[PDB]
């Protein structure tokens, strides 16, 4: 029975098997039938074979294999695959490929089992998806990531079948996004998947002359580089965008070249295909600090041909043109403080005022702490038709706008290298400790208002807390004290509450630098490089392809004679640097 | 290029000529002695526009104990051909009854092939006159095409395992449809 | 022989615990032998593999709460007096099982208790203040002072929550007898509630190292501070 | 502050260790059943032959040194 | 503050409002002002926002500078 079949394939005793051919014709049974399968997930005689070996030996492989060549169901046999969520479309190459066995790999090979089929079980997806291992559901890149490089050579170089490289699986990936994606910062990991990326990219090329592997995106639409700089690989990335490879008839695939030499000063050309802005296609620099979310972003930034890029690109605009939005800015206050104040011109100034409110709020929703900015220009909608209305709030209104825009300015100070970081010091009090401290005081004090009201034994609380405030700054004489029933006890307390109150603000000081800055100490020189950064790709943005066109940096190159000819012409960005050791 | 792969499932009553219709299109070859209740673990190749398709073929029987594991064929279907006999009218009114809620519940928005099978058969006199017996007919092109457009059919075609009429085509069709990416998504939420 | 208990009732391993040895309990926890005849003796089992990701089994036998025999963990956060408690939650089952824990209450129930005493503070607040629905919520003052009360003599700085309980009692004989003394009796007490409220911000991550702060000043320093100060302010006063 | 700078993080833990604790305290017997972590597990038939059922949390942990 | 009171009458306002910093002035301003209820919280706003951007400078001193 299904059972003594089972705990034979699990001892490994072909003797034991001895007569089973004879019993399956006489019932005309298939080792592919329900009754021989487990019920609970499909599984079949062959895989639990494979799971258990001796010393990487199982004894019982080949006869069940003749077996089922014997009844004809030997494809049903070896491409059965599991049912189950949990290990859905798990076959037994899988297996193989998972236990190390080169031999049975190759007898699996051999013996027509399907080297394309996918394993999409939940137990197979990402961290993220609730899986456990993601390595692409192929058994390629299954072995690709598996450190096998034997495996790899001979799937793909197998005479019955073998398998493309370049074959996707349902989620689009390839055999090097799931490289990327199993890849990780430890030493030893992306040491072996460096040389692996390296090995199938030459076999790719090799294989495949006229296509390219790294171009081939998947369903997102990420190529192995861009998806590496959004997950935060940081190693593969690296080799990625420093790759050199010596062989003549791959040359074109590796980027970083060297063109000329005069002693002890080198200058190396770099690669900024999928690298540079003003790109139809999707930036790897703007992807790496727009929507990166990656802990270390700022160690990407530390590559050679990224960090000099953005001091490139700083000549040309940095430190020439953010005196322009910064001026747009001022300019954009004066007109509107202009506001409560040649009656004609004065009111054509007036009209300037709401049309520059109404202009920052139109560059605003076209750019969706911008949201600051946001209710900057939400508040200056109201005083239109309050105006037409003739109404005597609207100055309320234009009050909140107003303070807020001279606030504004803190930001146009960040944008600064001078006052990036005191800028960002401040933001970051105000939003971490500031503003908790301040949610916690006002709750307290309206408590301890009620406490006064209490001990003076709406109208009452209000004259109160006014004259509360007052006592705060002191100018305010202690009406309230006068009119109590029980000062005795107020007064203690009157005198403890501003203590507490203080003395807890006191302490936001001492939490904020430590507690807050203490972090922001250390990383302030990476973040305000952060900070450089999205400034700077704004301005980019901003202007249209032609102008984005006017400034590309690096000049174009023609790195060398192509497979067609045409010599191979990326738009290169020369690196400057001068080494004393080595000749 | 590189072979692109899509998940085609057959649903039907019993009889129709589902396994008969995937072996016919398998080997070309019509099994006159031996047909299995179901054929499995089969991918076939076949190019329509430009583009290379490994189509696999699973199959879906419900004599005895298959009923109860043809859910988990259904998960990342592709394609659906939905077929029935032409020669027997009693299934061409249980599927909007049972088969249609069905395939809707585990796989929604998904394209939807309905085929009649056996166009032979119904000019055949043994057939023609048991038929009658019931005071009964074929079923028509015209109620298969009010079906087709009824359910929300892709496509309406007929088949013939025997002459291997149309078998091409019909496939043809059933992977064009899966390579459309469907439109998006309806009402997603925010 | 592990389950034999002494006197006191400590097994080994909670004794180990207690006293703060980490290197033996940090083994004894993670006992894993080859043995075939006494692998029912060792603790970290390991389930299976898929290649470069493992799965162990842990034992949770004498580590989880819930349970009628003494918790290793409780005493070891309870009253371990150790000076190297902090490195005790390293371990590898230790610092998960409060994730796992997390779950299930950490980052979803806090909301609860936090919420229960913001509403009893308001109802306290109406204290100062449908005469009948006026005078239900008043009881329902007192009522709320009486339960904290009853789960602070339950759980026994509570004592400064003790105080609040203590200060709550003497309002209803005063209120009863009508003198015009309660209401200092009730300042001391709402001005405590409202102090209180920042013990419910210790417990949330983000306001979890300020709050503490703050209690430390005002314990450690801000407490002999003020000592100091308020006797070199009366001489100065004589003088 | 000195040493409270230094071990914030680890007294984070167990102030946030001791307030999760005293919610489970709280509840009673049925209510902590109903959320005992880990997932029960027969480790293996035992001398008796009943497997041993000691109630198990699995760890996971990926290592890529060693095989 | 002169647009919320509604030269010279922004100069007694600005003499009066050092005052109002070191405290010893009284707040003649606000007695006359169109929208005080506006200014109010504003003043005391205004106020924090130098001590506190202020306050923050001796943060940015030691550590920063
Ligand atoms: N004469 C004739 N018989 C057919 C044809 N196609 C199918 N059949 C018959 O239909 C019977 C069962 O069809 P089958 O493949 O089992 O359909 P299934 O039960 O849905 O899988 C077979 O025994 C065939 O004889 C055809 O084109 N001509
Ligand atoms: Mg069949």
């Amino acid at each position: 029975n299904r059972p003594i079949l089972f705990d034979i394939v699990s001892r490994g005793s072909t003797a034991d098997l001895d007569g089973l051919l004879p019993f399956l014709l006489t019932h005309k049974k298939r080792l592919t039938d329900e009754e021989f399968r487990e019920p609970s997930t499909g599984k079949t005689c062959l895989p639990k074979a494979l799971l258990n070996l001796s010393n990487g030996r199982n004894d019982t492989i080949p006869v069940l294999l003749d077996i089922a060549e014997r009844t004809g169901n030997m494809r049903e046999f070896i491409n059965s695959p599991f049912r189950d969520i949990y290990y859905r479309g798990q076959t037994a190459l899988h297996i193989a490929i998972e236990r190390r066995c080169k031999h049975y790999v190759e007898l699996l090979v051999a013996q027509g089992a399907d080297v394309h089929a996918q394993a999409r079980g939940r137990f197979f997806q990402p961290k993220d998806e609730g899986g456990y291992f993601y390595f692409g559901e192929l058994p390629l890149s299954l072995a690709a990531c598996t450190n096998q490089p034997h495996i790899v050579n001979y799937l793909t170089e197998n005479p019955h079948k073998k398998a493309d490289m370049r074959r996707q699986d349902s989620r689009g990936n390839t055999v090097l996004h799931a490289l990327v994606a199993i890849a990780d910062n430890t030493r030893e990991n992306t040491k072996f998947v460096t040389k692996m990326y390296d090995l199938l990219l030459l076999k790719c090329a090799r294989l495949f002359p006229d296509s390219n592997l790294e171009a081939v995106l998947n369903n997102d639409g990420l190529s192995p580089l861009m998806m590496a700089a959004k997950t935060g690989k940081i190693g593969i990335f690296q080799h990625i965008i420093r790759r050199e490879v010596t062989d003549e008839d791959t040359r074109h695939l590796s980027r970083k070249f060297k063109d000329w030499a005069y002693g002890p000063v080198y200058s190396s050309l770099y690669d900024l295909s999928s690298l540079d802005t003003c790109g139809e296609e999707a930036s790897v620099l703007e992807i790496l600090v727009y929507n990166s979310k990656i802990e270390n972003r700022h160690e990407m930034l530390a590559v050679e041909p990224i960090n000099e890029l953005l001091r490139d690109k700083w000549r040309k605009f940095g430190a020439v043109s953010f005196y322009i939005n910064v001026v747009s800015y001022l300019c954009a206050m004066v007109i509107f403080t202009l506001t409560a104040y040649v009656d004609y011109l004065r009111l054509a100034g007036e009209v300037i005022t709401l049309f520059t409110g109404v202009l920052f709020f139109f560059t605003n929703i076209k750019d969706l702490f911008q949201l600051l900015y946001f209710i900057y220009s939400v508040l200056v909608i109201v005083s239109a038709a309050l105006y037409l209305a003739g109404i005597e709030a609207y100055l309320a209104v234009m009050v909140f706008a107003l303070v807020l825009g001279w606030m504004n300015a803190l930001y146009f100070t960040r944008g600064l290298k001078l006052t990036g970081t005191y800028s960002i010091m401040i933001q970051k009090i105000l939003f971490k400790d500031l503003f908790r401290f301040l949610l916690v005081y006002l709750l307290f004090m309206i408590g301890y208002a009620s406490a006064l009201v209490s001990l003076l034994n709406s109208e009452t609380f209000s004259t109160f807390l006014l004259d509360l405030f007052k006592l705060t700054i002191g100018m305010g004489d202690l009406e309230m004290l006068s009119s109590t029933k029980y000062p005795v006890v107020f007064i203690i307390l009157l005198v403890t509450y501003i203590i507490l109150t203080f003395v807890l603000l006191l302490n936001m000081l001492i939490a904020l630098m430590g507690e807050t800055v203490g972090q922001v100490s250390k990383e302030s020189k990476h973040i305000w490089k952060l900070q450089w950064a999205t400034t700077i790709l704004d301005i980019e943005r901003s202007f249209p392809v032609f102008l984005r066109k006017a400034f590309r940096s690096g000049e174009m190159v023609t790195v060398g004679k192509s497979s067609d000819g045409t010599p191979d012409r990326r738009w290169c960005f020369r690196v400057d640097e001068v080494n004393w050791s080595h000749w | 290029m590189a072979a692109i792969r899509k998940k085609l499932v057959i649903v039907g009553d019993g009889a129709c000529g589902k396994t008969c219709l995937l072996i016919v299109f398998s080997k070309d070859q019509f099994p006159e002695v031996y047909v299995p209740t179901v054929f499995e673990n089969y991918v076939a190749d076949i190019e329509v526009d430009g583009k290379q398709v490994e189509l696999a073929l699973w199959d879906t029987a419900g004599q005895e104990d298959y009923d109860r594991l043809r859910p988990l064929s259904y998960p990342d279907t592709d394609v659906i051909l939905m077929c029935f006999s032409i020669d027997s009218p009693d299934s061409l009114e249980n599927i909007p009854e049972k088969w249609t809620p069905e395939v809707k519940h585990f796989c929604p928005n998904v394209p939807i092939i309905l085929v009649g099978n056996k166009k032979d058969l119904r000019n055949d006199e043994h057939t023609r006159r048991e038929l009658a017996k019931m005071k009964q007919e074929p079923v028509k092109p015209e109620e298969g095409r009010d079906m087709a457009n009824r359910i929300g059919a892709f496509g309406y075609m007929e088949c013939s395992a025997k002459t291997k009429d149309g078998v091409r085509e019909v496939f043809e069709m059933a992977t064009r449809a899966a390579l459309q990416a469907r439109r998006g998504k309806k009402k997603s939420g925010c």
